[PDB]
């Protein structure tokens, strides 16, 4: 009944260590896919804002500055940065 | 009080950021490939400054870790428990955001 | 004391590493480059590692510690219980060095129990549990704060070092602001949706 998911990308040990860094020592099977999914959604959110800025500047390259302005709009993670 | 080394040619604020970069947990090649995977869905002609990929990774790992910190802080049992999706969700409702 | 000449040579190399890192940070990567194991991003990461190793070697050469002034190097005091032995054990627990220091409730409860048993404090089980819960809450807040400050005080690079929120283009372009507001509604729903999706999957098992 138990099954091992295939992937290319973010390994189980990395996700284990990310959870551990937050103090969580034991995670269920669904947490691995969930962590990958949450990571992807967060990145899409940031990149969507970043690209909105890039396009507003009439550029084809997303800059670190675009990413900063985007990150500031995503809540607590980068709250307070820059001033 | 431990003695502190302050290089004459490079500011410690630069050193600290490089050090943090070495502390990241997601392998950098898969991370940059995940960014590629997302960018492909927006626009095939988007380029990214390398530094933008770095900022993304530093922030994304902080975001994930904070999800786990919040779950951790809401989990109070005498015997340790395995964390499930519902625990993440609940903790996010209790002390998380939005 | 270390050789002045060798220190000067190594510091020159350190600065050379910095210049190359900055050059690589400004490289613009297309989609094929984001798929490349030898991209500017990965070259930059390798140089950062080399540089940090060299920094450590210079610390050893000048007989200094390897500290860099990180916020997570700052000690968090704990004096929350009426038992200084317990307080000491908790403070040791939360101040272990490195980026992984963040106990769970079990770790704090174990610290309290061990302190109590070691110093024969005679504290009953439920008193220990309450003491541990109050402690865990208190230190959780401070640990999160220290990490947050460590992040925002040490983020980005030279390209972002002049950022200030008052220069945000959205402040003076309402079409842009409107699109970002739309994006924000979507972003919050998308995050809710993934969290709820995995909760729902748990429900089916």
């Amino acid at each position: 009944k138990v099954l091992r998911d295939n992937i290319q990308g973010i390994t189980k040990p990395a996700i284990r260590r990310l959870a551990r860094r937050g103090g969580v020592k034991r995670i269920s099977g669904l947490i691995y896919e969930e962590t990958r999914g949450v990571l992807k959604v967060f990145l899409e959110n940031v990149i969507r804002d970043a690209v909105t800025y890039t396009e507003h500047a009439k550029r084809k390259t997303v800059t670190a500055m675009d990413v900063v302005y985007a990150l500031k709009r995503q809540g607590r993670t980068l709250y307070g940065f820059g001033g | 009080k431990p003695h502190r080394y302050r290089p004459g040619t490079v500011a410690l604020r630069e050193i600290r950021r490089y050090q943090k970069s070495t502390e990241l947990l997601i392998r950098k090649l898969p991370f940059q490939r995940l960014v590629r995977e997302i960018a492909q869905d927006f626009k095939t002609d988007l380029r990214f400054q390398s530094a933008a990929i770095g900022a993304l990774q530093e922030a994304a790992e902080a975001f994930l870790v904070a999800l786990f910190e919040d779950t951790n802080l809401c989990t109070i049992h005498a015997k340790r428990v395995t964390i499930f999706p519902k625990d993440i969700q609940l903790a996010r409702r209790i002390r998380g955001e939005r | 004391r270390g050789s002045r000449r060798q220190i000067q040579r190594l510091e020159q190399l350190l600065a050379l590493y910095v210049a190359e890192i900055r050059r690589l940070q400004e490289k613009e990567l297309d989609l094929s480059e984001l798929d490349d194991p030898d991209s500017a991003y990965l070259q930059a990461a390798r140089l950062k590692r080399k540089l940090i190793r060299l920094f450590g070697r210079l610390c050893e050469l000048k007989d200094c510690s390897s500290l860099t002034g990180r916020v997570i190097e700052q000690r968090i005091p704990y004096r929350g219980t009426r038992y200084p032995e317990v307080n000491r054990r908790i403070e040791r627990l939360i101040n272990k060095p490195g980026p992984d220091t963040f106990p769970d409730y079990g770790d704090v409860l174990r610290a309290v129990e061990k302190a109590a048993a070691r110093h024969s404090l005679g504290l009953p089980r439920q008193q220990l549990q309450l003491m541990a819960q109050d402690a865990f809450r208190d230190v959780g807040i401070r640990l999160q704060e220290r990490r947050h400050l460590d992040l925002i005080y040490n983020f980005g690079c030279h390209l972002t070092d002049d950022y200030r929120p008052g220069v945000d283009p959205a402040l003076s372009d309402p079409v842009l602001a409107r699109r970002l507001r739309e994006n924000r509604s979507l972003a919050m729903s998308r995050l809710d949706e993934v969290i709820s999706k995995y909760a729902m999957l748990q429900d089916k098992s």
